[PDB]
RNA sequence: UUAAUUGCGAUAACGAACGAGACCUUAACCUACUAAAUAGUGGUGCUAGCAUUUGCUGGUUAUCCACUUCUUAGAGGGACUAUCGGUUUCAAGCCGAUGGAAGUUUGAGGCAAUAACAGGUCUGUGAUGCCCUUAGACGUUCUGGGCCGCACGCGCGCUACACUGACGGAGCCAGCGAGUCUAACCUUGGCCGAGAGGUCUUGGUAAUCUUGUGAAACUCCGUCGUGCUGGGGAUAGAGCAUUGUAAUUAUUGCUCUUCAACGAGGAAUUCCUAGUAAGCGCAAGUCAUCAGCUUGCGUUGAUUACGUCCCUGCCCUUUGUACACAC
């Protein structure tokens, strides 16, 4: 069961419709700059949020 | 003079509060002093029956809570414990001397 | 003279005593909660009521 | 300062501290020769983490290794690794790097236990049967 | 080098106390079939009789047999204690005794004639045929008649 | 070398120590040595009853040698084992108390341990000596 | 006892009313133009070793 | 252990390409305390030699 | 074969293991062959285990179980009947006990011939069953490879307890004889002897 | 497709809300920080041994010094399914191999949508509507029995039905947790008794003392033998002790004897996809005493899938209904 939600998946479009050059293709140098323009409160959340984020830059490529 | 200072609480925020607030004294001067040792915290669990009556499946609880206890020493005369005295007590923690 | 575990079950069933006590008694008093702190020699027992000219 | 490291290891409860330090090359446990370890049968798997890479390069290298926490294959699982991450740590200190490759990679060629702690850890049981998955006995009628 | 090869003292069958007793196995445990000898009463009147343990029930000279009847007919004259005797501190006299196949059957008998005559509670359950512990037949015991 | 009762099996250490108190049997030989269950959880008295003092004398010397300090309830809790107690499952009971104190009193009376600071028994100046020494004899039997 | 062999591909589904039967497509080696389904009593995957008794008589959906 | 039978025991347990205690008590008609003693003493007498002498399994073949 | 020792007493009949011809502790590995086609790649024979108890991380995923050695994966089919599920370590001892059985009755190698005593354990066909209800109509099929390494590794133990109950002979001394009954295809083992029956329906079902 | 209206897609949806998810805790890693004789490691001094020729094994808080690697939690880092190759408008998603502590939501629990049962409860309350009793009271208290009882049928469980065994020895490893004050707990040590057990003292309000809970199952030595036998302890008898004002239909423990069925059990049925089952023991709960029960903990540790809806059920769905406190 690793399918994502919502609140993930619409938020995840949010951050690369102004942030393309910024979401690099690596996810630990993007794992905590999400942190610096999202405001999450919770470790756990902000991971798979950039995980997902991640995850599409991998196919945009 | 062997005063010892003792902490005992469940919620650990007011605890942490507490003891940095103690070893900022600590440090101010030079008091040559010993860190916080951590005891071991020991988690108190009850298990109990959820339904009140017989009837129905066998459904257990646990009802726990932790207690985290920190000592901390001083060492040199009477000099010290005359503005220590001031309490620095928040709701939850307690404090108790003891001394040699 | 007791265990840190048996003071500490033992305050909480002292602080149980109040929360019912003070619901059961001062109800009318618009009683809300009790905040119980411990403290050497003298301790203080804060309590939280919307009637507070009635309660005193 | 005597040339020394220190390491340690876990199966599934076992604390095996190997203290490594530098003298004839003595190899001892609980202060007692690998000639009596328990079993009479894993005797040669315990000498496995020393002859895989030989006991030529031993000659100058001896672990003190105390271990406690488990059953008795949970000890010599603890002892093997303890020993053997005991050996990398001291090729981390004083011997060559192309040595160090070369019986890191045999190590691990062989199996990969002798460095990787095992992440398998008794869950907690449940209510509603004597283990976890296990259940009571129920009937109908 | 232990080994004795056979002679022709050997025996199959042995006659003690008025009881058959098979042969043909060892001592320590020949002595438990006869009625009133357990695993334990049988190890230590061949301990005290010191007959080289480690021997057949066939293999056996007839200048050890009789001992072991004597000694374990008083034993407690013989070192061996009170606290060996099934029918310790009787409740005719007061002193020890040890029943033997010709005696557990007769006393067993006599006690529960003892409880009988005296109508006591144990005695009426033991001659309704029920259990006297004060367990439980509701389910267990069943098959019993 | 640097032999000692640490680098020697526990099987040959008893095995040369059996010869060492059977061949020698100065120390003392109790009374009741033939009537011991040497528990209460046992069913059956070791059928060896011959020696069987010096057996246990020589794991107790052993037991006393890599220990610091052990009282009468320290052998009794490790010597006990499983019982059938009827059709109940096994349970873990104590030994006999009086045999661990009567060979304790044996070690007492050669000398090898005595009575320890805080309690307990150690190892007499003495008792080490031999204990090491015949540890060292029964490495070359083998050799 | 008689001696016949092929090897399997792929596999493509199950079959048997449990579910239990498993059919795939198999191999064999020399005259590499042969090419029938067959059932496994057991679990097969991609690159495995076909083994039977007779030479060529395939089965189908065990209802 | 008998005297007819020793004679037996003495010619044919060097026949044996392995030997046991629990091959003893099938083909000879000799009991487990009886198997013990003959094991024990061929190994002790010579010719066959204690390959692997073992718990409750002595493991054992046939020397020549 | 670089007799060198340390300050600790080390045996050297220890240290002969691998850095010689890298045989199994005490028996020649290098000579050991597959005397059927059908258990390729699922006997992980080579690589050797010094005693077959690796307890790790195998048996998670669906087709890893197959990755240890079948020494390795015969110990694990012996510890059952309950009062010794489990006690591994009873088995390994054994195992490790009965190998040396086969080396004298024409060594043979016995690694080498363990394989061969696995050509006819397996079923040549089971007739799996339609669904039905009734008489049971069972069709025949052929096996996969692995059920005739991984149940087969089952049929010399399904029921090879049954000469061990209430019998003098002891376990380690019964699957020599049966070893090479598997490999030239006897008429008194259990495993093969109950491959023929296990399709007795052998040609019958097409 | 996913354990999941969990997601892509759609068409009149555009969007949103609860639940799931998300959140927390436990078990995993940290040789990167804080530290710790109420946890330890190494060395320096005193003391004992072995061979002494080099070293090894130990003990020692007022003999000190350096450190947290092992033992602790505090803030944190860390896995997100990352890389490639296969399947897919080439989208969700799935598979195999390439780092590791971990690629079945890392594993498992806690919390856990709307709505219903006329499901259990008046034997849980001093909150209970109503009825009844209300003073030789159905209120309280005191003595003795009952809740254990058998012609019988069923459900949870323990010993079992021999050698992968039984018995007697040696080595023989932990975790969760508990423990006294104006009451008398956890009991160390010494002594006595075979044992249960008894006496005198020691320490502990507890990482310090019980406790390294040195536990059993485990391995090496021996006796036994295929024998309802050395398996098996149901059936009782006698004696010796503890708990309690009191134990008789033995509370319980210990010693001796008596040594029956049981010989792996016929329909059906139960839990199980990894430390899981199963085996074993331990701690806690009821306790003045008593585990064959429950909860938790640890130890040894399999076979074996990696799937399906014909049963056992459910979910979405279609359709019919003279029903709407609704079969």
């Amino acid at each position: 069961g690793r399918v994502r939600t919502k609140t993930v998946k619409r938020a995840s479009k949010a951050l690369i419709e102004r942030y393309y050059p910024k979401l690099t293709l690596d996810f630990q140098t993007n794992k905590r700059l999400c942190d610096e323009i999202a405001t999450i409160q919770s470790k756990r959340l902000r991971n798979k949020i950039a995980g997902y984020t991640t995850h599409l830059m991998k196919r945009i490529q | 003079i062997k005063i010892r200072i003792t902490l005992t609480s469940t919620k650990v925020k007011q605890l942490e509060n507490v003891s940095s607030n103690i070893v900022k004294n600590a440090e101010q001067h030079n008091l040559v002093k010993k860190g916080p040792v951590r005891l071991p915290t020991k988690v108190l669990k009850i298990s109990t029956r959820k339904t009140p009556n017989g009837e129905g499946s066998k459904t257990w609880e646990t009802y726990e809570m932790r207690i985290h206890k920190r000592y901390i020493d001083l060492e040199a005369p009477v000099q010290i414990v005359k503005r220590i005295t001031q309490i620095t007590i928040e709701p939850g923690v307690d404090v108790e001397v003891v001394v040699a | 003279l007791i265990s840190k575990k048996r003071k500490l079950v033992a305050d909480g069933v002292f602080y149980a005593e109040l929360n019912e006590f003070f619901t059961r008694e001062l109800a009318e008093e618009g009683y809300s909660g009790v905040e119980v702190r411990v403290t050497p020699t003298k301790t203080e027992v804060i309590i939280r009521a919307t009637r507070t000219q009635d309660v005193l | 300062a005597v040339p020394s490291v220190q390491t340690f290891g876990k199966k599934k409860s076992a604390t095996a501290v190997a203290h490594v330090k530098a003298g004839k090359g003595l190899i001892k446990v609980n202060g007692s020769p690998i000639t009596l370890v328990e079993p009479e049968i894993l005797r040669f798997k315990v000498y496995e983490p020393l002859l895989l890479v030989g006991l030529d390069k031993f000659s100058n290298i001896d672990i003190r290794v105390r271990v406690t926490g488990g059953g008795h294959v949970s000890q010599v699982y603890a002892i093997r690794q303890a020993i053997a991450k005991g050996l990398v740590a001291y090729h981390q200190k004083y011997v060559d790097e192309q040595s160090k490759n070369e019986l890191k990679k045999a190590f691990t060629s062989y199996d990969r236990t002798l460095l990787i702690a095992d992440s398998r850890r008794p869950e907690p049981k449940k209510f509603g049967g004597k283990g976890a998955r296990s259940r009571f006995q129920k009937s109908y009628r | 080098s232990l080994v004795v090869q056979e002679q022709g003292s050997f025996q199959h069958i042995l006659r003690l106390l008025n009881t058959n007793v098979d042969g043909n196995i060892k001592i320590v445990y020949a002595l438990t079939t006869i009625k009133g000898v357990g695993r334990r009463y049988s190890n230590l009147v061949c301990k005290k009789a010191d007959v080289d343990l480690h021997k057949r029930a066939g293999e056996l000279t007839q200048e050890e047999l009789e001992r072991i009847v004597q000694i374990m007919q008083n034993p407690t004259h013989y070192k061996i204690p009170a606290w060996f005797l099934n029918r310790q501190n009787d409740i005719t006299d007061g002193k020890d005794y040890h029943t033997l196949a010709n005696n557990v059957e007769s006393k067993l008998r006599d006690d529960l004639e003892r409880l009988k005559k005296i109508r006591a509670h144990r005695g009426i359950r033991h001659f309704w045929g029920l259990r006297v512990r004060g367990q439980h037949t509701k389910t267990t015991g069943r098959r019993r008649a | 070398p640097g032999v000692s009762v640490r680098d020697v099996a526990a099987q040959d250490f008893i095995n040369a120590y059996a010869s060492f108190l059977q061949r020698q049997g100065k120390l003392e030989v109790p009374g009741y040595v033939d009537i011991v269950k040497t528990s209460s959880g046992n069913e059956m008295p070791p059928q060896d009853a011959e020696g069987w003092f010096y057996k246990r004398a020589a794991s107790v010397a052993r037991h006393i040698y890599m220990r610091k300090q052990v009282g009468v309830g320290k052998l009794n809790k490790l010597y006990g084992g499983a019982k059938s107690r009827g059709v109940r499952p096994y349970k873990h009971i104590d030994a006999s108390g009086s045999i661990n104190r009567k060979v304790l009193q044996a070690l007492e009376k050669i000398g090898i341990v005595e009575i320890s600071p805080k309690g307990g028994r150690r190892i007499s100046e003495n008792g080490q000596r031999d204990l090491d020494r015949i540890a060292a004899q029964t490495l070359e039997e083998d050799e | 006892t008689p001696v016949t062999l092929a090897k399997v591909i792929k596999v493509l589904g199950r079959t048997g009313s449990r579910g239990g039967v498993t059919q795939v497509r198999v191999e064999f080696l020399e005259d590499t133009s042969r090419t029938i389904v067959r059932n496994v009593k057991g679990p097969v995957r991609e690159n495995d070793i076909l083994v039977l008794m007779e030479s060529e008589r395939e089965a189908r959906r065990l209802r | 252990l008998d005297q007819e039978k020793y004679d037996r025991i003495l010619k044919e347990v060097p026949t044996y390409r392995y030997v046991s205690v629990s091959v003893l008590v099938d083909r000879l008609k000799i009991g487990g305390s009886l198997a013990r003693i003959a094991l024990r003493h061929l190994e002790k007498e010579g010719i066959i030699k204690p390959i692997s002498k073992h718990s409750k399994q002595a493991i054992y073949t046939r020397a020549t | 074969f670089t007799p060198v020792v340390l300050a600790t007493p080390i045996p050297e009949e220890v240290q002969q293991a691998q850095t010689e011809i890298k045989l199994f502790n005490k028996w020649s590995f290098e000579e050991v062959e597959v005397k059927d086609a059908s258990l390729v790649d699922y006997v992980q024979v080579r690589q050797p285990i010094f005693v077959a108890h690796t307890a790790g991380r195998y048996a998670n995923k669906r087709f890893r179980k197959a990755q240890c050695p079948i020494i390795e994966r015969l110990t694990n089919s012996l510890m059952m009947n309950g009062r010794n599920n489990g006690k591994k370590l009873k088995a390994v001892r054994i195992i490790k006990h009965t190998l040396d059985i086969i080396n004298v009755l024409t060594d043979q190698n016995p690694i080498q011939v363990v394989v061969d005593a696995i050509t006819n354990t397996g079923p040549r066909e089971d007739t799996t069953r339609v669904g039905g209800g009734g008489a049971a109509r069972r069709q025949a099929v052929d096996v996969s490879p692995l059920r005739r390494v991984n149940q087969a590794i089952a049929l010399l133990t399904i029921g090879a307890r049954e000469a061990a109950f209430r019998n003098i002979k002891t376990i380690a001394e019964t699957l020599a004889e049966e070893l090479i009954n598997a490999a030239k295809g006897s008429s008194t083992s259990y495993a093969i002897k109950k491959k023929d029956e296990l399709e007795r329906v052998a040609k019958s079902n097409r």
